[PDB]
RNA sequence: GAUCAAAAAGACAUACAUAAAGACCAGGC
């Protein structure tokens, strides 16, 4: 009777922003992103792309609680590199990886069939 | 006629004694049903040793 | 109406003497699982009052080998006072010693 | 009651392999050879057909409400 | 000496390690019945007229 | 499945389970308990690992993608009966759809669901307090009423309602005559109960525990072959409880999923050793002790310690969370004490007893304890004379 | 500070199965791929069921359960259909859903099996999968019993309900012979070797590699029959890149709005 | 008015309020309620 | 008991100080 | 008793500080003047807890000695434990 | 249609001052006890809100010049009490304008036509000016939906 | 036994004299526990002058 | 709310809590809290009493809150301590062997709620940077809290001879200045006993700083245990073929 | 010669008070 709807995990209702950016006062150049209606699929890709960036000192995510679906990503970069720039370059670098993987998987298919 | 005695199910005096599988289904009884209980006012009572 | 009464309610005896009469015979049979029925139809009840803290009637006794299940027993106040029967055990129906 | 579609763990379809699995047993296959002919490699699927209990054949003995 | 009371609820317990020590998960249907009378002031009247 | 004719039987409280399975490791005397015909349980792949911490204490984590496929998904039948009767000389009871205008006692529950004869047809969903059987009693007070013209309400409504917070679809309805010859009607409502995170599962070895949480097949730790545990139980259950036959069943039944034979668990053999099992398990390409290498489900990485997985036979228990849940705010009240009613079906209040009021003499909270024994329960006022002390 | 460039080698390709080997990738990117093979690959599966007359021994929502789990051929038009929630029209149209019909009555004395072959679709494209190998069994009928119902199939994906998983078990393995030491064997000699092992029967484990990090991520992707296994993968990548292109958008609108 | 199904011969008979319950062509006293006409719509979930 | 052992009185002299909006 | 010769602990027992922050918050919750500057506070318990650390609460505590006498301690004169 | 106030008790009957200002005799059982609306509000001759317990002056009609306490209100009528009035135990009735202060949807089967629940069939438990409560036939639950989403079926 | 120990002691309380007194004002102890210290803040220690 | 389980044996079985509203049907409570109530999760139930006024709600908050009742007047020990997997994981987390790479530190630090923002410098700087479990656990320990306990396996011959402070087996626990220098934690340090690392927190720091102490150990060592995992298996209940001969020859003897 | 009104949103008109007691029996922690 209290079971939440199945669709409630990936669907946003009125008023919920997808992303919420809040600066972090503990630290200089630290920012904390809040992603609604996402899980470890999306959060883990980005964290692991941020740690390749040598100008990123810290990156990590957590699901605060499993029953509510949101991600919280802290990022701390070096001075004169903004943590919002770090998080955008991460997303464009995956897109430039996954667009290279979808093209290389199509070539191996045609090679595989009758070849 | 002095009275009526409740009858344990599947005893020698039940109507289900000696019936086969096919007949127990036409009568809507489970063939796996062990028996040995009473029907009093519709509930199924078990004398406990 | 006399039999049908004492099988129905479970107070076993006369209805006006029900105070003196033993209670708890003939429960409604249990329909949960098919194996909650087979262990209801085969069961043994010690008449001893459930309240008593005396532990001698409860303890498992060497004479229960093979004729009563050692493991199966309720818990709570009824521990060891109610006992299931072993598989092979067959209670004797009686005869005449003529 | 009746064999599940979709093996619980992995999600492969065992729904359609039951009536084909009774055929192999009556051909004197052993349940190891039967389940390999049906092509069920993982033991998550091999426990659907092997541990199944078919009550839909018992329940069809009773007559329906309507003729 | 003791008596049945209102504003009480009973249900099963299951672990959530993501909580603090002093928190507790309360389901939404057990939290919808049980009410807390709140005195209106000029501070909260904006929030309570919405409730 | 309790009896095979259950579709015919009308019994209050009949649980039944969609997909039973006979076990993979089975005592040789189950054949004479007819437990292959009427099995209660399902096999499940069971990791024994501490995973997210939600399975600690006796809880169990479950796979939610399994629960979506019919795993432990069951049906709960509930049966109602109401008996028309002729009691007073003029006083008759009848099954009829009540009208707000003629009938007296009425509630705002929908009566549109009743047929012409005052019985829900089967296949009509009804939730708590929806009206299953309209039954009106003719009010003999109309005779007691003298020169009251034509009383607006001649008929009182005795109608029976679904038990509160019981939702379900009316499965079957039947109309017969009882002993006496009055019309008599039983009605069977059912509802399908999907295993939630409150429900209660137990193996054959005495390991009982609720569901901690449900992860989807994504989030579950998987083997090298893509097998994910339907159920994960905490390893700490084993050492102090010492059910090892739970560890051998997961072992004996992993050889009996592979070989295709249903293993032999019968208690006393000397023909079955943990050592003679393991040598059969090493031949199918598994580590002989049953440990198996897992990958973390969330992050993809291997889990350092090897985890012990095998098919194991679990039972779902009559005890579900939906039937144990209760909440009370200013409801019905007892007649004599003017205190809240007793019991869950009555919207009754929970008891604040002796041991509890002795714990709050300990806390030294006087104003929680006066409110708990006075204000939340019946408050009341008396007028007491000053000279005598008695009421006035 | 930039994305690595992976490569793919397809080893086995059949109608039930795909084995590919992805190299030069993170552990986290390689995972999130297989973690999309389950959830987010869209598929068509029955959702709204309407039961006109059911005389079978199985109650209504028990049959409405088995129908959902039946796989439907999603090969192409999944791209064309719109989610029913986004679709503007009232109720169901040809654009958001497919209509199925099952009218079955048992006249004969013999026990009739209602099989998924009896689902009759308004469109030739999507049918039950076995119709494209015995047929899935919905229910059995004694003489006199009748089951007729109408069911609209929708588009969805595996996060909602497990009946939209396009795939059977998706295998994943990396570093089969253990160099990285992500898992530490107490006795290394008792463990069987992976299919992918490069080691002779003599030695148990590869020697420890301090600098290494996991690469060569071995997959096996086995379809349920809805989507041919080659296009379970193309739909996962194209469906992960669409969630990352939904972020860069709604992040850019916030950085521009906040500043 | 109200169509009921005999539990023995399975012949629908039309019998109305304030009538004893006996099916014609059997004599069997147990009647069933047939099934409702109104729309039932399920999720395949 | 505790919380009931003592009795609270309102100090009338102190209420006359402090900046008080409501 | 006199202001001299008071015999009681100067500290505020955890029972007194529990009923002071309760009684004060009940006043604040009904239109009562607030002694301390409130900044972003709509909750009375947080306001009354704030008045306490500043020792602004206008309450005198009457402590009954067990022999029937009593003492009157103002909430400023007592020393807050926490 | 007619309400009144009991102004005399007799062994078998009451004398009742009806809302028109006439006193009638009725058997105890010929009248039904009416639930008094202690929170009723009306307008006086100067458009003031008046309530039960208010003291009003009568400025028109038969009792013009009198003063009384409002005891009961019903539609266009006020039953007043003045202890100086010996008639009818002090009770009298005045028009309020002669004084101066001194659902159809519920039960239907609807189909949710928009939003995340689109397609579910249900029956309305409660209707509101805004959000009806639909009782879902598919699952066990009741949901609140804007009434723009619902569509009645047959 | 837990119920008997409570009903006999229930009203004993530490008065503002710090003398422990039951409900009648009769003196059970001159100071609580003879040292007059609440039991939750104490620890174990060695004397080290002894032995 | 006040929160109860019958029978209430002592006063730790009624403790005030702070509601957080979550789906499904069951009350949910931290696992350290299952020590006072003496409740394991198998079909248990617990009452809930919602106090109805600000005046009685400020009694619960300043008297019966769970962070206040950490230390019991009965035995003058802490009631609540680390329990179940976490107390097994702490030990496995605290051995000398445990070396956390740079990727697995970023996650653990993310679950520290009290973390002051500064990533501590690895114990091993080169060839590859590796933090230690004792090095990360020392960020959990609040304030400057100081303890000496001893591990359960601590041999008695160790304190007497050479290697008192080098401790070959790493048994002796030292905490100096809120930093875990040496030793393995166990029931005798994180558990409930007089003088445990938890009991010194509540005494020296306070009831507020020790609330964030439990919630950090549980969240950062439960989300670490997903890397190591834990199990019981048949391989762990079995001895050598040589030990089975020594167990018989003692029985026959 | 003058004059020539329509029944005002019904709120279980609200406590949903069906919740007999009393008893035994079964189970839960
Ligand atoms: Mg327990
Ligand atoms: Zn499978
Ligand atoms: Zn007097
Ligand atoms: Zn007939």
């Amino acid at each position: 009777m209290n079971a939440p709807p199945a669709f409630e995990s990936f669907l946003l209702f009125e008023g919920e922003k997808k992303i919420t950016i809040n600066k972090d006062t503990k630290v200089p150049n630290a920012c904390l992103f809040t992603i609604n209606k996402e899980d470890h699929t999306l959060g883990n890709i980005i964290k692991s792309q941020l740690l390749k960036d040598p100008q990123v000192l810290f990156a990590g995510y957590k699901v605060p609680h499993p029953l509510e679906h949101k991600i919280i990503i802290r990022v701390q970069t070096t001075p004169d590199y903004s943590p919002q720039e770090a998080f955008t370059n991460a997303i464009t670098d995956l897109i430039s990886e996954l667009s290279l993987l979808e093209e290389r998987f199509r070539v191996a298919i045609k090679d595989k069939q009758e070849g | 006629f002095i009275g009526k005695i409740p009858i344990m199910l599947r005893s020698t005096y039940c109507l289900l004694n000696g019936l086969t599988d096919r007949d127990l289904c036409e009568l809507n009884e489970c063939p796996l049903d062990p028996g040995g209980y009473f029907i009093i006012n519709g509930s199924e009572k078990v004398l406990i040793a | 109406d006399g039999l049908k009464y004492s099988l129905a309610t479970g107070n076993w005896g006369d209805q006006k003497k029900a105070h003196q009469a033993r209670a708890g015979v003939s429960q409604v049979l249990n329909r949960l699982t098919f194996a909650s029925t087979l262990s209801h139809l085969r069961r043994l009840n010690s008449p001893i009052g459930r309240d008593g803290k005396l532990a001698k009637p409860r303890q498992l006794h060497n004479t229960l080998w093979g004729m009563v299940c050692p493991a199966e027993t309720p818990e709570g106040h009824a521990v060891g006072l109610v006992k299931n029967l072993a598989l092979m055990a067959y209670i004797s129906v009686g005869s005449q010693p003529s | 009651m009746i064999i599940p579609v979709r093996c619980f763990t992995c999600g492969k379809i065992v729904g359609n392999k039951w009536e084909a699995y009774l055929g192999l047993l009556q051909a004197e296959y052993t349940e190891g050879d039967a389940l390999d002919a049906l092509g069920l490699k993982r033991y998550c699927c091999r426990r659907m057909l092997l541990a199944h209990v078919d009550l839909i054949e018992k329940l069809l003995n009773y007559a329906p409400l309507e003729k | 000496m003791g008596k049945r009371v209102d504003f009480s609820a009973r249900t099963v317990i299951t672990p959530d390690p993501n909580l603090s020590i002093d928190q507790v998960g309360v389901p939404r249907s057990i939290a919808a019945n049980m009410t807390f009378a709140e005195i209106v002031t000029p501070f909260n009247i904006d929030r309570l007229q919405e409730l | 499945v309790y009896i095979t004719n259950f579709h015919v039987r009308m019994d209050t409280l009949a649980h039944v389970l969609y997909y039973p399975q006979k076990p993979l490791v089975t005592t040789r005397s189950m054949e004479y308990l007819r437990f292959r015909e009427l099995p209660a349980g399902i096999n499940s792949i069971v990791a024994i690992a501490s995973y997210t911490g939600y399975n600690q204490e006796d809880s169990v984590i479950m796979n939610r993608s399994a629960v979506d496929r019919g795993f432990f998904r069951s049906v709960f039948y509930r049966s109602y009966k109401e008996q028309e009767s002729k009691k007073g000389f003029d006083q008759e009871e009848v099954f009829e759809k009540p009208t707000r205008e003629t009938c007296q006692g009425m509630r705002h529950a929908i009566y549109d669901k009743l047929d012409d004869d005052g019985l829900i047809a089967p296949g009509v969903r009804v939730s708590g307090d929806d009206v299953i059987i309209g039954k009106t009693v003719t009010l003999p007070e109309n005779e007691d009423e003298l020169e009251g013209t034509n009383r607006r309400y001649t008929k009182r409504d005795c109608s029976t309602f679904l038990r509160t917070s019981e939702t379900g679809i009316v499965d079957q309805v039947m109309v017969t005559l009882n002993q006496e010859g009055y019309k008599f009607c039983k009605i069977r409502v059912r509802s399908v109960r999907i295993p939630q995170i409150g429900d209660k599962f137990a193996s054959r070895h005495g390991q009982k525990g609720t569901c901690g949480i449900q992860y989807r097949q994504e989030d579950m730790p998987f083997t090298c072959e893509g097998i994910t545990p339907d159920i994960i139980i905490n390893p700490h259950a084993i050492p102090s409880r010492m059910t090892i036959g739970h560890l051998i069943e997961c072992l004996q039944g992993k050889v009996s999923a592979n070989k295709g034979e249903i293993g032999d668990a019968t208690p006393f053999n000397d023909a079955v050793n943990v050592q003679k099992i393991s040598n059969l398990l090493s031949d199918y390409g598994y580590h002989l002790r049953g440990n198996e290498v897992l990958y973390n489900g969330f992050t993809g990485r291997k889990i350092t310690s090897q985890i012990f997985i095998g098919p194991t036979y679990y039972q779902r228990l009559k005890h579900m969370v939906d039937d144990k849940i209760h909440s009370r705010a200013r409801g019905p009240i007892q007649i004599l004490n003017r205190q809240p009613m007793e019991g869950r079906s009555r919207d009754g209040g929970l008891r604040f007893g002796e041991m509890e009021r002795d714990c709050q003499i300990a806390h030294g909270a006087a104003q929680f304890l006066r409110e708990r024994l006075f204000e939340a329960s019946d408050p009341y006022q008396v007028h007491v004379c000053n000279l005598c002390g008695i009421m006035a | 500070p930039y994305a690595n460039q992976p490569t793919v080698r397809i080893t086995e390709l059949t109608d039930e199965n795909v084995k590919f080997i992805i190299e030069n990738t993170d552990l986290a990117v390689a995972n999130s791929i297989r973690r999309v093979f389950i959830a987010e690959v869209p598929i068509i599966a029955i959702d709204w069921v309407q039961i006109d007359a059911n005389s079978s021994v199985l109650h209504d929502e028990f049959i409405a359960h088995r129908l959902g789990l039946i796989p439907l051929t999603s090969d192409d038009i999944v791209d064309k259909l719109q989610y029913s929630r986004d679709c503007t029209c009232e109720e169901f149209c040809p654009e958001c859903s497919v209509e199925f019909t099952l009218d079955v009555r048992c006249n004969e004395d013999q026990t009739r099996h209602v099989t998924s072959r009896d689902l009759i679709s308004n469109s030739p494209r999507v049918i039950p999968v076995t119709s494209r190998q015995d047929d899935i069994l919905i229910v059995k009928l004694r003489k006199g019993q009748e089951l007729r119902l109408r069911a609209y199939a929708k588009k969805g994906f595996g996060k909602e309900h497990a009946k939209w998983n396009p795939t059977a078990g998706v295998a994943f393995e990396y570093d089969p012979d253990n160099a990285l030491r992500h898992t530490v064997y107490p006795k290394p000699e008792e463990w069987p070797k992976s299919e992918y092992s490069e080691l002779d029967e003599d030695e148990s484990q590869a020697p420890y590699d301090p600098n290494g990090k996991p690469e060569r991520f071995y997959y096996n992707v086995e379809s349920c029959g809805s989507l041919r296994p080659e296009t379970i993968v193309l739909s996962a990548l194209s469906g992960l890149k669409k969630k990352l292109s939904d972020l860069q958008t709604q992040l850019s609108h916030e950085i521009q709005s906040d500043v | 008015p109200m169509i009921y199904i005999c539990g023995e011969c399975h012949t629908e008979n039309e019998i109305k309020s304030r009538d004893p319950i006996r099916c014609r062509e059997c004599g069997y006293r147990i009647m069933y309620k047939k099934r409702t006409k109104r729309l039932v719509v399920f999720d395949a979930r | 008991a505790g919380t009931g052992c003592f009795d609270l009185l309102l100090d009338a002299e102190k209420c006359k100080y402090g900046m008080e909006i409501p | 008793q006199a202001n001299q010769k008071r015999i009681t602990t100067p500290y505020m027992t955890k029972y007194e500080r529990a009923r002071v922050l309760g009684t004060r918050a009940l006043q604040i919750a009904m239109c009562a003047p607030v002694m301390v500057e409130l900044e972003g506070e709509t909750d009375p318990l947080l306001i009354a807890m704030k008045e306490l650390k500043a020792r602004k609460i206008p309450i005198i505590i009457r402590r009954y000695l067990p022999d029937g006498s009593y003492e009157d301690w103002g909430v400023d004169e007592l020393i807050i434990t926490d | 249609q007619t309400v009144g106030v009991i102004v005399r008790l007799e062994r078998e009957t009451f004398q009742v001052l009806n809302m028109y200002g006439k006193v009638v005799t009725v058997r105890h059982q010929a009248v039904t006890r009416k639930k008094d609306n202690r929170f009723a509000v009306a307008l006086d001759s100067e458009q003031n809100n008046i309530h039960v317990k208010d003291i009003v002056k009568v400025i028109d009609g038969p009792h013009s010049g009198r003063e009384g306490e409002i005891r009961h209100l019903f539609r266009s009528f006020a039953f007043l009490h003045c202890k100086k009035l010996v008639e009818n135990g002090g009770m009298f009735v005045c028009k309020t304008r002669h004084l101066v202060l001194a659902n159809e949807l519920i039960g239907q089967t609807v189909r949710i036509s928009q939003g995340p629940y689109k397609g579910y069939i249900g029956v309305v438990k409660d209707a509101t000016e805004s959000t009806a409560r639909v009782e879902l036939h598919s699952t066990c639950q009741t949901i609140s939906v804007d009434r723009q989403r619902l569509t009645t079926v047959g | 036994i837990q119920r008997r120990l409570i009903k006999s002691m229930e009203s004993v309380m530490v008065k503002y004299d710090a003398t422990v007194r039951n409900s009648i004002n009769q003196v059970v102890q001159l100071r609580y526990g003879e040292d007059g210290l609440a039991g939750e803040s104490v620890e174990f220690q060695n004397l080290a002058t002894l032995k | 709310v006040i929160f109860n389980r019958q029978p209430t044996l002592h006063k730790m079985s009624m403790m005030g809590h702070r509601v957080r509203i979550l789906p499904w049907s069951t009350f949910r409570l931290n696992l350290s809290v299952t020590t006072p109530y003496n409740a394991d999760f198998d079909g248990d139930e617990m009452n809930l009493h919602l106090p109805q006024s600000l005046e009685t709600r400020a009694e619960i908050q300043e008297l019966a809150m769970v962070p206040r009742m950490i230390v019991t007047p009965q035995s003058n020990r802490p009631v609540m301590g680390i329990v179940q997997d976490t107390l097994t994981a702490v030990r496995k987390f605290t051995k000398r062997d445990v070396f956390l790479e740079r990727g697995e530190v970023m996650n653990l630090l993310m679950f520290l709620s009290t973390w002051d923002g500064k990533v501590p410098q690895p114990a091993i700087l080169k060839p590859r940077p590796l933090w230690t479990g004792k090095q990360i656990f020392s960020l959990i320990i609040p304030g400057h809290i100081n303890c000496i306990r001893t591990h359960s396996t601590h041999p008695d011959d160790e304190d007497s001879g050479p290697y008192k402070h080098i401790s070959p087996g790493d048994t002796k626990v030292v905490v100096e200045n809120g930093e875990l220098i040496m030793g393995i934690l166990c029931k005798k340090s994180l558990g409930t006993s007089a003088g445990s690392l938890v009991h010194i927190s509540y005494l020296e720091m306070g009831h507020d700083i020790t609330r964030l102490f439990y919630s950090n150990i549980q969240t950062v060592i439960n989300n670490w245990l997903l890397i190591e995992g834990h199990t019981i298996g048949i391989g762990d209940s079995i001895a050598d073929s040589k030990t089975y001969q020594d167990i018989q020859n003692t029985i026959k003897k």
